[PDB]
């Protein structure tokens, strides 16, 4: 496959936040 | 084990030692390997080539 | 005593000493090129897990 | 503080912001980095 | 194995001085 899993537990600790795309003007 | 088990994060890979042999490993200059090869010359492109 | 050494010999063989101190050294490496921002939040992640 | 890609993804999607080295330096040693840029 | 839960913010309990908001004259 591609990419790479990471434990959740791991990631909830680390705190990752995460952003929407979107399309609009700069 | 409990610790290598818990406290780990994504691209930190972990590692356990003792303070004392840490120590004397850190200043430590030298080379691990049983068997080194310093290829040395003028302009790191060439060498990192070799 | 020929008979006896030559088989008990074959046995496990492993590098030399380790001594164990009360308190233990951990060091977790990652990749190079973090900022002291990050790398400093990391090292509080990883003490509050220890 | 916002970039803008003239291609490369599609509305809806979600990226990540936080803990964005770690993350990534994991998928490169996961081989991952390596992987999606040889997958073409 | 361990799912043990941790937070991820920032935190600061051993060197902080605060301030309390004012209402005076400059
Ligand atoms: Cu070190």
């Amino acid at each position: 496959a591609s990419g790479v899993r990471i434990d959740p537990t791991q990631t909830q600790n680390l705190g990752v936040k995460t952003a929407t795309v979107t399309r609009g003007p700069l | 084990e409990e610790l290598d088990n818990t406290v780990r994060l994504p691209g930190l890979a972990n590692l356990w030692v003792p303070p004392i042999r840490n120590r004397i490993d850190m200043l430590s200059t030298g080379i691990k390997s049983p068997i080194g090869i310093k290829v040395s010359g003028t302009v790191l492109a060439d060498i990192d080539a070799m | 005593v020929l008979t006896v050494l030559w088989p008990l010999n074959k046995v496990g063989g492993e590098f030399l000493p380790q001594i164990n101190e009360g308190d233990l050294l951990y060091m977790p490496s990652t990749l190079p090129g973090i900022s002291a921002a990050e790398a400093a939040s990391m090292l509080q992640k990883t003490d509050k897990l220890i | 503080g916002v970039t803008a890609l003239r291609s490369g993804l599609a509305e809806g999607e979600k990226v990540v912001s936080s803990g964005l080295f770690l993350i990534d330096s994991e998928a490169n040693i996961s081989g991952a980095l390596e992987r999606m840029r040889s997958e073409s």
